[PDB]
Order: structure tokens, then C-alpha cells, then sequence
RNA sequence: UUUGCUCCACACAAUAUAGAUGGAUACGAAUAAGGCGUCCUUGUGGCGUCGCUGAACCAUAGCAGGCUAGCAACGGUGCACUUGGCGGAAAGGCCUUGGGUGCUUGCUGGCGAAUUGCAAUGUCAUUUUGCGUGGGGAUAAAUCAUUUGUAUACGACUUAGA
RNA sequence: GCAGUCAAGCGUUAUAGCGACAUUGCUUUUUGAUUCGAUGUCGGCUCUUCCUAUCAUACCGAAGCAGAAUUCGGUAA
RNA sequence: AGAACUGGCGAUGCGGGAUGAACCGAACGUAGAGUUAAGGUGCCGGAAUACACGCUCAUCAGACACCACAAAAGGUGUUAGUUCAUCUAGACAGCCGGACGGUGGCCAUGGAAGUCGGAAUCCGCUAAGGAGUGUGUAACAACUCACCGGCCGAAUGAACUA
RNA sequence: GGCCAGCAUCAGUUUUGGUGGCAGGAUAAAUCCAUAGGAAUGUAGCUUGCCUCGGUAAGUAUUAUAGCCUGUG
């Protein structure tokens, strides 16, 4: 006995197996036959819409992400192993979050699609600041002061212990609604971020970082090489 | 008591135009040759359609462990008996000797399952030729290559009602 | 003096190579050396030099020496025997004040009565000698 | 299970001195000392270096084990309250009757005199343990500190603070004055 | 051997050690048992005091002077537990308790004097490590023994001087064993190790 | 503080020798119940042993063998 | 209440009953830790050593222990005095000074033992409310009866009286 | 209580037979309206003690518990 | 409860079960020696605080008659098993990220956008994402989990039995 | 010769030690020796990584500068 209780939820949508993974081996396999140029791409925390949005700008194309393991397991581990010549440098190649795009348009129309793609995006913990932020003293808004405060609903009461417990502002309830005492400066401008300063920036709703795809590399069908593309690796 | 391993070859009696009966053997686990026939008669009466009093007990042969001297890892196949049926149970012992782990396996029976000799069968002891086939964390713990441990907390016995000195645990 | 310090509290260890004491049954104040461990209380040893058989035995029926050599697991018994003979367990056994101990002991258990005579004699001619000396001092 | 050997890690960085002996742990860093007395658990102590020290248990069961975890906790704390300290911020609110909250020493005792809780005339009175230092918050209103190297003894000075406090006899839904721990952390902020 | 024998009572689990003794004194052994205060009974405090709580509520209900007599201090204890097992209503069995002297602490002259243990009864001999076990000091001043400072002093007392001559004593010993240590190569000397002495 | 009565532990002769009248009657009513009602009246090679391969092959190899014995 | 009462030495005398017959031989604390020795920078320090039972240690030879002759050494030990210190938990014991008087088996000798008859506890140890010798020390109360009433069924209690 | 329903189990290779938790019907129908045979032992006064299965007093927990009052519950004789 | 048969007891002491009409052993002249039955061997109390393998900690354990309380019910006590599943194309936990689009699906509501209600409960794009598991708002917002992925790196989960 | 004992040599019953010669089993199995294979809780050696001047981390190597297991005699 006295062991941990796993807690019961009931649901719609119920757990992925190894029939998943199949799947997935089985389709990769199929676009490397079926397409020419095979890019590896790096799209860590992307948001679903704009994922989306390239997958419908590359229309023709097949973008397939997946476990890392999965993929490289596909592309084939080592040179034993490799389902077509030369691609274990490809497979090891990857890292992070994943994406293979198997496609037949022109490099140079990849590379300037790749170069010519940006976003913005929340700030992320680990990452530079890209402003400074401040709530000001007295009644805290939504945007928390970026927008004029006529303009903005006040922040509604039920997110003061949020504030208050996980990101450690300190706030009170004035006639329902979150006052502080003195102006609370958050984050400053080129300075790297925590995932408590990144998480009241999202609540802030401050987007002022940007999402640039990165390119690996990619391998060739016909001259069965990898070539390194360096884009978006500073 | 301390067992002894036997073989145990009899047959049904050899009747008119029926001769030279099939001969079956058992090997059976007991601590003399009386309860070794008593444990076959039951069991070939159990299994087969075989009664003591139609029958006969051609021999009985003790079975020496070939290499008592050998530690070894043995797996014990088990069954006994229940009012909802026949159970299943596997062990694993490490021992040098099969009668030695088998008395092993019979202490443990009545000491945690509450079982008794005659509700208990052997069905299969066998050594465990590969280390890696050993499935049970109490017996994987002694495998480990270069294995020490101390034995703390020493308890010395005395002969003498008093002594004139504090006594020490060391070791 | 910036580093930490721990006490070791060192203790004899049940292990392949350990010698140990018999103290009850047929080879009882015999040494043996421990080949392979069986379980936290059962040990297999092998005594080749002293006549103790190869033979699985209770931990609680031995008593552990400081004594250890090397040997390899589930060594043989002649392998156990080159293995003492090379390191030597007898000498370095012997040359122990535990083992002297129990010399002693059998050697006053073996005296007679004109032996207790004896050393009541000498005991006394010993006792004036210290006295005077320590009289002084 | 009876497992034959189970052991725990503790790492010591470089300021810190520990001393064993008895399961009598002495911690020596930049704050101060601290002493630990866990002859109540039986346990082994062993040094492999001067950065690492192991405990182990030999032939355990669950609650020995269980034991070995919290030994190394406990140690780990010590380490840390010796090495940062130990910093408990907390907030005094209330609805109409301003709570007053000063030092007094008695006999050279240091306690801390709470005043005017819900208005009533009584004086509550909670002893400042030894080891701890309490300073009233500097730009935050109605705020207590209390810091030291012991957590143990800082954060029952808290608790002992926030129940002295407690409300009676009232719907706790309506009444929301008290002393309350807003904030547990280390003194050191180099990072 | 001793024709009295003084056994400290610290550290000794009370009813093994009530067992032997009971023992020796229908054997016709004279026994005096010292610093009782510090005997040891097995499982956890409450659980003692409970025990003892139940044996506070046996009382004669018609008169309590004529009940059950529940003596405190424990000497008072332990002199319980070895007459539950002394068959004491016989002139036998008041002639063995009548070779037992209980006290707590160590008071003279037995201060002076060689003290024993007896290691079937002993705690760190006896039980498994882990277990709780209960001082009956403690037990004592739960249930209503007023006295447990006093003794608490002059055992203090009496320590202090007894450091005080065994550091004298080990002065002695030491200088003894360097003038022994000197004349070991004598022919005399050499007999003796020959002969086992 | 006040500790309560305690259960007495010592058997009573009386109770005692009902108690086996009762077990008597419980095991005859038992008997009678079992010959009365109407009800409907080999675990296998557990998981955990090791040569479970060769154990089935020794058993298929029987069942083959004993399948023409009795034919010819 | 025919010199009563009490201790101090010494003669005669008896006396030693829950069980003598070499010696109850003193650190404290811990036990998943300690004891002892030694060194330093004195500490939760370094090095060495010990346990694995007191199966020890100390005492232990002499007509139940006699009478004498030496050698060596200046030690050991008994008794009566004597110097000083300590001990109050029920101390009533622990240590120490100085002579005296014996003994000494540390070593070498000389005389004696017998017949208790082949064993028979074969009697061996402090204290003595007994007397005899004697040198010194000190010369009371309680109760009954009378009486008081702070007391009281009667005893008891509380007062007073040369 | 009787009659029934369901099915976590038990049973079986013959969807036979048992069967926890639940649940339906009758007793008992909607607008807070308007005494029926103890067949053989009862109660006081004085005075003591015990039990806890706690009415009050002490301390707690919960509840649309604002306050006041109250309800349910825990330790407690 | 009614039949058939057979035992024990009355007329009978003795050992054991603490104590006893039917329980265990055993039937009886007076004694000695030896060995046992049943029951026992910490002390009372004659006899191992024997040896060996495991289990158990009870805020009144247990040392019991094998019946009842008893629903083989409840327990995040502990030990051993059985049958299924997941797993280096990555196990249980943890942290972080994603958690989308038609769409604020239809009716109803003063308001109701996955989350007061009543019925459909689909399609696309996916690694995956419910016409939504809960907190929250007057409605939205925000958080969460269902599910997927990144870091970590080796076993783990569920249901039963004793 | 009455009473109480001690020792010796025997007899009957019984209890408790020491020591000798035989017989059976797989004519014990083992240990030991010889011989042929095999692996790891991988011994010597070799490689590379980079570690307190070579002690280690991981590949190879089946006796080598340790050993072990099985079959047969
Ligand atoms: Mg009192
Ligand atoms: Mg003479
Ligand atoms: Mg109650
Ligand atoms: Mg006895
Ligand atoms: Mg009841
Ligand atoms: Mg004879």
C-alpha cells in the first residue's frame, strides 16, 4: 500500500500508440521516394496558426514533424541503416523540434521564402529581452499601461492571486480592482528572461519578439549530398 | 526434516495377454523412502488411473546434486491447493543444492503462505543457467559485480549470568 | 583546515577473499576463506590448509577476521589453496594478538599442577623484581 | 524488500565545512554554523572527497529508507541556510482596525508586540527565536521580514506569527484581517 | 562469585532483568540493583503510561486504603515487576525477596563499589534497532515520582567525583604497565610466556 | 487523560464449550446444505518461468508423438 | 528498688542459624561506536594499538603453616600509635605523613612432623546488654492520685502544683 | 415486509442457479388543510457510586456563518 | 424436531488442559529403579532466555475455543504471488511549449462565445488538439486536462489473490 | 555381636562416554588429476577518448601475467 493515486478524467480523446509512429515511418518513407529536395527544419514553440499558415504557403510540398527519433529512425540512423545513400548526415542533422519538408521547388525559392518569413511572437524564457516593461502606479489595466488607460478595461479581479502568488507582483483589491502602491518594472530591455517575467509578459499580452523559421541543411535526390543552408542560425 | 531427492519407477501389475506394463517415473522430494512411495502412490493415483493396490513400485534410487559445492540460481515451479482451484507460483532461490532450496521454498510456504507439505507440489525446480533469465530484485541484488556489504550491530552471545563489563556491537 | 571531515566507522566486510573464524561445530577455531556470498546470511567457505570442507555456512556460525587476500569468485578449492599459500594467511593469522590470545588460553588450559606451581614461583620472583623497580619510580 | 545497500548524495560547495562524528552534524559556511543532532535515525556518514559526502543504509526497509531521503534533505538545508540564508516576507492587512505591530524586549528577550487586531485590548506577544532577525519592510506597506540560517526556526516563527492572529467566532468569508506569509525565498540576490 | 552482586541498572529491559534476578534470589544469590531511574521498558511512552494508567484505576471501591498500592518511583517498579514473579506469600519466597536492596541512583556505600551488567537483559543486546523503548525515569515523573531532580544532582555529583579518581587510577595503571612493559626480556619473564603467564 | 475499561482476554468455560456446540450444528447444517443445493460443479506454465519455449516444445513434441501411438 | 547506670585497656569465659570457608576487584557516555598510548596547530584533530568475554586480574609454597643460620635488596606487607586532607544520598568510609614493632617464599641451608592407625565438617573467621580486674566520667524522669477546660461517652487531650 | 428490476461479483461452456450496491410498486397524495383488550408486578422518601450512548459549561471543524442567534459534527464524564 | 446404530458418564481414583459432569492421556495392591503419554521447558515452575528459516508494531496486538460479529466489506500499513498491458523508432514522475481553423456550430436567453440549459455532436489541418475535463467572467478574456512534442534516461502501470 | 560406614571382586536392571572391524548406494555424489569445448558479474594484452605524473570511462580479445562452467575418462 501507500502508494500515489493517478487522478481519473473523462474525456473524448484518448492516447496515441505505437500505430501512430508506423504511420508516420511509413509516410516519411514514402515522401523520399516521392519528392527531390528534403529539408530539415527548426521550428521550436511555433504557434499552431502559423504553422498552418506555412503549410499552406507551401502548397504541394509535405511538411512532417513527428518525434525526433521517429524521423531519424526514418532517414535511417547510420550509413547501414540509411534508406537512400548518404542521408545519415541529414538524419543526424536534426535536433529539437523537427520538421522534414520534402518538396520540389527550387532551392533558391526555398532559401528566399526561409529568409523572407517572420512572425511576432510572445518573448520566451531564456531569451533577450526585445523592450522594458513597467506596470504604472495605481489601478493595473489589461495591456498594463501600453495602450492609454481610458482606452483599456481594467484587469479583471479574478486574476489578483495569480499577480499576487505565482508572478510575485505585489497587488491589492481596491473597490474590485488590482491596485499596486508604487510602479513595478518587470523586464528591461536586453536582459534575459525567466519563465516568470515571460509569463507576465504573456499576460500583458506584450508580442514583441519575432518567430523566424530556422534551415538546417537539406539533401538532394539526384546528387545524393547534404548541403548546409545556415539560415536564421545566429 | 532435511529432504532428499528420489526416483521413484513403478507400473500397473502385469495381468494375462497384457504383459510388460509402461513404466513411469517421478522424481519426489521427502525426507524417507515410505513418504517418497506414499507422495508417488498419491500422485500417479491423482494424474493417472492408477491405484496402489493394482500396482507396484519396481525402484526407488536417491539422487545425489551433482555439484553441491556450486552456487547456483534455482527457479521453483509450484502448485497447491485451494477451495477455488489449483494456483500457480514461481520462485527463485539461490542455493547450492536442489533439496536444500527446496526446503528453502517449503519454509517460506509456511511461513508466508501459511502452507503445509502435503498441500504443497513440486512440479519443476530448475537452475537458471544465465544470469540475465534471474527476474526477482532479491536474488538480482546479490548478482552485482564486487559485492560487499558490513554486518552491522553485532550481537555477542554469553555464557555467564553477569558480566563486568559494557558490552560492544562492533564488528 | 578548510575541509570537511567524516568519521569512517570502519567495519569488516562480508566479501570474496574474507577469512574467518569457526567457532562451533566439527571445525570449530578453524580459518576458512569466503568464496562466493549466497544470500545476506549464508556464505560459501573453503578452508583447504586447516581441513574445513567447502561448504555453504550460516554467517552467524563464523565471526569475521581483519584478514583479506585475494581471490577470485567461485574459485576452487585448489585454486583457494595457492591463493593462501601466496598470501600467506597462516603467519599473518599467527603473528595477530587475537590468535596469541587464544594460544594462551590453550596453553594454560593444558598446564598441570607442578606446571601452576611453577609459574606461582616465577610470578613471585617477577613481582619483587617490579615492585623494587617501580618503587623507585 | 530488505535491499542490500541504498545511498544518498550530498554536495558541499566551496565555502562550506561539515563535520560528522556521532551523527552530530556541524555545517561552517559564510553565515555562520549550524549544529544537527540525528542520532534518532540510524545511518552511515562517508566522505569520498571534499565536495561530496555519502549516507547510506545497509539492509533497510521502507521507513529506513524514507529516513535516508530526509537525512539528505535536511542536510541540503543546512547547506543552503549556511551558504544564502533564509528570507520570509509577510503582510499584515485588515478591514478597519490598524494593526500595530513593534519590537519590545523584555528582560532582553526580543518579541514582537502585535497591537489592535480587530480592535481588541489585548497585547499578543510572540517571541523572536534565537537565530532570527525581524526588520519591518522598507517602500511595502505593512510588511514583515524575518531572516536567518535555520529554515526550521524561520519558518515556525512565521507560523507562530500568522496563528497568533487568528480570527474567532467570525465568518472567516467576511473577515479577512491577519498576518499572512506572502513570500519564502533566500537573503542572497546575486543572480 | 561475589557474595553480593551490584548490577547497574541502566540500559536493561525491566522484565528480563526482574526474570534473572527473581532467579538468582530463589537461587540464594544477595542482589542490590542501583540507578533504577534509568531502566529501560520496550514499545513507546503512551503506551507505558497507558499500562500504568490501568493499573491506577484498580482501587478497592469500598475503601481505597485496602487496594492496591501503586508506588511511583521506579525501584517502586521494578520491586512490582520481580514480585509478580516471586511467589512472595510464602516464608520461601520473603526470604529470597529478602536478598534484594533496590535504589535509585548509586548511594553509598555502593558508590564506591564494583557494579555489573547482565547482557540477556540488555537493550542494545536485546532489541531490534528502531524499536521505541521508554526510560522510566520519565515514566516515574508522568505518573507522579517527585524526586527525579534530586537525583538527577547528585548523580551529577557523584560522576564528577568518580572522573576524578579514575583519572587517578589511570595515572596509576599507566605508570604500572611502563614498569611492567620494561622487564619483559628477563629469564623470568620468558619462563612465564613459556609456561602461559 | 482518563484511560477506559479494558475487554477481559480470559476464557470462559461456558462460552467455550457453546462455542463448539454451535461449530457442530454449523458444520452438520453446512453438510446437508451442500448434498441439498443445485449448482453447476489446470492453471497452465506461469509467465514468470524461464524455459516456458522449451516446456512447449517438450508438450507439443508429446502431443505429435501421442497422436499416432494410439493409430499405429 | 542492700552501689544502681555508662563507655577505655586487659586477664578467665561462652558466642558467630534463609546458610563465611582466598578477594563484592568503583569512570562516564556511545553501540550505524568506543577504550588505551602518543604527538601537535587542543580539535567533532593526526598516528599507533585493543576487543571477538572475568577461561581475566590480584593474591596464592612454610606444624591451619613451627624453631633457627645466612646471601641479596632498601622493596612488599601485618599491627598499635601518629600527621594532614576529603567524603552528608543512608556521609560511618577514601587517601596520606612519620617513626616503632614483627614477618618476608627474592635466593641458599639445617632441625620438627609419624600412631587422627585406609575416609568420616573433623570444628580454625567478627561480635559478646555474663561476669572478674581495674584507671576515669554524670548524679533523671514518667505514670497514678489532685487540678484546668482551649478537650471529652470512657480512654485520650490541654493546663497547674515541692 | 412482500412482489419485481438492474448488475460488481460467484457459478458454467448447458444465456441453469445464487447474488453486494442501487431502485420501483403498496402502505400514502399534491396548495402547508384538519383515544380500540399491556393477564401479572409499580411508584415514592433518604443516600452513594459508576457508564457515556454529552443536555449545560471548556476547546475545536463545517454550513449564505454579515453581526446577533441558531443547525450539524469532533475531543471531552 | 422425528427415526437407526455406536461410544463416554452415573458406580472412577491418577497425569495434563490455571480453575471444571462429559476435552487430551491413562484406568488404581505396597514399594524401589528406569522410560514415557498428553502437556510443556523467561520467572512463578520440574525442564534449552536452544538452534534455524520467514512474518508482525496494535493510542489497551497476540499467545482462543477454528462458530458468530464478517459485508472475503473499508485502509496512501507491510510482505509474497497471479494475469494483463507501456518501454533507447524512449518507462513512471517533473519542467517547458503547443493545445489550431470553419466557429461566437443550431435553438433558447436581458446577457450564454467549449464550461446556467435542450438536442446535433460534423468537417478540415495535424505531432496533437473534445463542437470541450474543470476553475473563472454579466458576457468575453485568462488558466487548466483530454491529447502531442522538447529536456531528462530505465524500468513502470493496472486489475486481482494470499 | 549390636549400630553406622568405606573399598574390592561379582550378579540383575539401567544410564552415560571413548575406540575398532565390516556391508550397501551412481560399488555414494563430490574434492583432485587428465582431456575437449564454452561463456561473463571479461584475467592478461591492444585501441581510442581525455583523466592527480596512469588509476580509470568503452570497444576488442576467450587464458594470456586471474580464473570459472559443461561433457568424457
Ligand atoms: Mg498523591
Ligand atoms: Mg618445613
Ligand atoms: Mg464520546
Ligand atoms: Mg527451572
Ligand atoms: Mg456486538
Ligand atoms: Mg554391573
Amino acid at each position: 500500500r501507500s502508494k500515489r493515486s493517478k487522478l481519473v478524467t473523462l474525456a473524448q480523446t484518448d492516447k496515441k500508440g505505437r500505430e501512430n509512429k508506423e504511420r508516420i515511418f511509413d509516410e516519411v518513407r514514402e515522401a523520399l521516394d516521392t519528392y527531390r529536395y528534403v529539408w530539415v527544419l527548426h521550428l521550436d514553440d511555433v504557434r499552431t496558426p502559423v504553422l498552418q499558415e506555412i503549410r499552406t504557403s507551401w502548397a504541394g510540398s509535405k511538411l512532417i514533424m513527428g518525434k525526433r527519433k521517429v524521423l531519424q529512425k526514418a532517414l535511417g540512423e547510420k550509413r547501414e541503416e540509411e534508406y537512400k545513400e548518404n542521408l545519415y548526415q541529414l538524419s543526424k542533422l536534426c535536433s529539437g523540434v523537427t520538421g522534414l519538408l520534402f518538396t520540389d521547388e527550387d532551392v533558391n525559392t526555398v532559401k528566399e521564402y526561409f529568409k523572407s518569413y517572420v512572425r511576432s511572437d510572445y518573448s520566451r524564457p531564456n531569451t533577450k529581452a526585445p523592450l522594458t516593461f513597467t506596470i504604472p502606479e495605481g489601478i493595473v489595466y489589461s495591456r498594463g499601461g501600453q495602450i492609454p488607460a481610458e482606452e483599456d478595461v481594467p484587469m479583471i479581479h479574478s486574476l489578483e492571486p495569480t499577480m499576487r502568488n505565482k508572478f510575485e507582483i505585489p497587488t491589492k483589491i481596491k473597490a474590485g480592482k488590482i491596485t499596486i502602491d508604487s510602479p513595478y518594472l518587470v523586464c528591461t530591455e536586453g536582459e534575459k528572461l525567466d519563465v516568470r517575467q515571460a509569463l507576465i509578459l504573456k499576460q500583458f499580452g506584450i508580442a514583441a519578439s519575432e518567430f523566424k523559421v530556422k534551415v538546417s541543411a537539406y539533401y538532394d535526390n539526384d546528387s545524393s549530398t547534404v548541403e548546409s543552408t545556415n539560415i536564421n542560425m545566429e | 526434516a532435511h529432504f532428499k531427492e528420489y526416483q521413484v519407477i513403478g507400473r500397473r501389475l502385469p495381468t494375462e495377454s497384457v504383459p510388460e506394463p509402461k513404466l513411469f517415473r517421478m522424481r519426489i522430494f521427502a525426507s524417507n523412502e515410505v513418504i517418497a512411495k506414499s507422495r508417488y502412490w498419491y500422485f500417479l493415483q491423482k494424474l493417472h488411473k492408477v491405484k496402489k493396490a493394482s500396482g507396484e513400485i519396481v525402484s526407488i534410487n536417491q539422487i545425489n546434486e551433482a555439484h553441491p559445492t556450486k552456487v547456483k540460481n534455482f527457479g521453483v515451479w509450484v502448485r497447491y491447493d485451494s477451495r477455488s482451484g489449483t494456483h500457480n507460483m514461481y520462485k527463485e532461490i539461490r542455493d547450492v543444492s536442489r533439496v536444500a532450496a527446496v526446503e528453502t521454498l517449503y519454509q517460506d510456504m509456511a511461513a508466508r503462505h501459511r502452507a503445509r507439505f502435503r498441500s504443497i507440489h513440486i512440479l519443476k525446480v530448475a537452475e537458471i543457467e544465465k544470469t540475465a533469465d534471474v527476474k526477482r530484485q532479491y536474488v538480482k541484488q546479490f548478482l552485482t559485480k564486487d559485492l560487499k556489504f558490513p554486518l552491522p550491530h553485532r550481537v555477542q552471545k554469553s555464557t555467564k549470568t553477569f558480566s563486568y563489563k559494557r558490552p560492544s556491537t562492533f564488528y | 583546515s578548510t575541509d570537511s571531515i567524516v568519521k569512517a566507522s570502519n567495519w569488516r566486510l562480508v566479501e570474496v577473499g574474507r577469512v574467518v573464524l569457526i567457532k562451533k561445530g566439527q571445525s570449530a577455531g578453524k580459518l576458512a576463506a569466503i568464496v562466493e556470498i549466497i544470500d545476506q546470511k549464508k556464505v560459501l567457505i573453503d578452508g583447504p590448509k586447516a581441513g574445513v570442507p567447502r561448504q555453504a555456512i550460516n554467517l552467524g556460525q563464523v565471526v569475521l577476521t581483519p584478514l583479506t587476500f585475494a581471490l577470485p569468485r567461485g574459485a576452487r578449492t585448489a585454486t583457494v589453496s595457492k591463493k593462501w599459500a601466496a598470501a600467506a594467511v597462516c603467519e599473518k593469522w599467527a603473528a595477530s594478538s587475537w590468535a596469541k590470545k587464544i594460544a594462551q588460553r590453550e596453553r594454560r588450559a593444558a598446564l598441570t599442577d607442578f606446571e601452576r606451581f611453577q609459574v606461582m614461583v616465577l610470578r613471585k620472583q617477577k613481582r619483587y623484581t617490579v615492585k623494587k623497580a617501580l618503587a623507585k619510580a | 524488500m530488505k535491499y542490500i545497500q541504498t545511498e544518498q548524495q550530498i554536495e558541499v560547495p566551496e565555502g562550506v565545512t561539515v563535520s560528522i562524528k556521532s551523527r552530530i552534524v556541524k555545517v561552517v559556511g559564510p553565515r555562520g554554523t549550524l549544529t544537527k543532532n540525528l542520532k534518532h535515525i540510524d545511518v552511515t556518514f562517508t566522505k569520498v572527497n571534499n565536495q561530496l559526502i555519502k549516507v547510506a543504509v545497509h539492509n533497510g526497509g521502507r521507513k529506513h529508507v524514507a529516513a535516508l531521503r530526509t537525512v539528505k534533505s535536511l542536510v541540503d538545508n543546512m547547506i543552503t541556510g549556511v551558504t544564502k540564508g533564509y528570507k520570509y516576507k509577510m503582510r499584515y492587512v485588515y478591514a478597519h482596525f490598524p494593526i500595530n505591530v513593534n519590537i519590545v524586549e523584555k528582560d532582553g528577550a526580543k518579541f514582537i508586540e502585535v497591537r489592535n487586531f480587530l480592535g481588541d485590548k489585548k497585547i499578543r506577544n510572540v517571541p523572536v527565536r534565537d537565530g532570527v532577525t525581524i526588520e519591518f519592510s522598507t517602500n511595502v506597506k505593512d510588511e514583515i521580514v524575518l531572516s536567518g540560517n535555520s529554515v526550521e526556526d524561520v519558518s515556525q516563527n512565521a507560523a507562530d506569527l500568522q496563528q497568533i492572529c487568528r480570527v474567532r467566532n467570525k465568518d472567516i468569508r467576511k473577515f479577512l484581517d491577519g498576518i499572512y506569509v506572502s513570500h519564502k525565498g533566500f537573503i542572497t540576490e546575486d543572480l | 562469585v561475589e557474595p553480593v552482586v551490584v548490577i547497574d541498572g541502566k540500559g536493561h529491559l525491566v522484565g528480563r532483568l526482574a526474570s534473572v534476578v527473581a532467579k538468582q534470589l530463589l537461587n540464594g544469590q544477595k542482589i542490590v540493583v542501583v540507578r533504577a531511574e534509568e531502566l529501560n521498558i520496550s514499545g513507546e511512552f503512551f503506551r507505558n503510561k497507558l499500562k500504568y494508567h490501568d493499573f491506577l484505576r484498580k482501587a478497592t471501591a469500598f475503601n481505597k486504603t485496602r487496594g492496591p498500592f501503586h508506588f511511583r518511583a521506579p525501584s517502586r517498579i521494578f520491586y512490582k515487576a520481580l514480585r509478580g514473579m516471586v511467589s512472595h506469600k510464602t516464608a520461601r519466597g520473603k526470604a529470597a525477596l529478602e536478598r534484594l536492596k533496590v535504589f535509585e541512583g548509586i548511594p553509598p556505600p555502593y558508590d564506591k563499589k564494583k557494579r555489573v551488567v547482565v547482557p540477556q537483559a540488555l537493550r542494545v543486546l536485546r532489541l531490534k534497532p528502531g524499536r521505541k523503548y521508554t526510560t522510566l525515569g520519565k515514566l516515574s515523573t508522568s505518573v507522579g515520582w517527585k524526586y527525579e531532580d534530586v537525583v538527577a544532582k547528585l548523580e551529577a555529583k557523584r560522576k564528577v567525583s568518580s572522573a576524578e579518581y579514575y583519572a587517578k587510577k589511570r595515572a596509576f595503571t599507566k605508570k604500572v604497565a611502563s614498569a611492567n612493559a620494561t622487564a619483559a626480556e628477563s629469564d623470568v619473564a620468558k619462563q612465564l610466556a613459556a609456561l602461559g603467564y | 487523560m482518563r484511560v477506559r475499561k479494558r475487554q477481559s482476554r480470559r476464557t470462559s468455560t461456558k462460552l467455550k464449550e457453546g462455542i463448539k456446540k454451535k461449530a457442530s450444528a454449523h458444520r452438520k447444517k453446512e453438510k446437508k446444505m451442500a448434498k441439498k443445493d443445485v449448482t453447476w460443479r489446470d492453471p497452465g506454465i506461469p509467465s514468470n518461468f524461464p524455459y516456458k519455449a522449451k516446456i512447449l516444445e517438450e508438450i507439443e513434441a508429446k502431443k505429435m508423438k501421442d497422436l499416432e501411438e494410439r493409430e499405429l
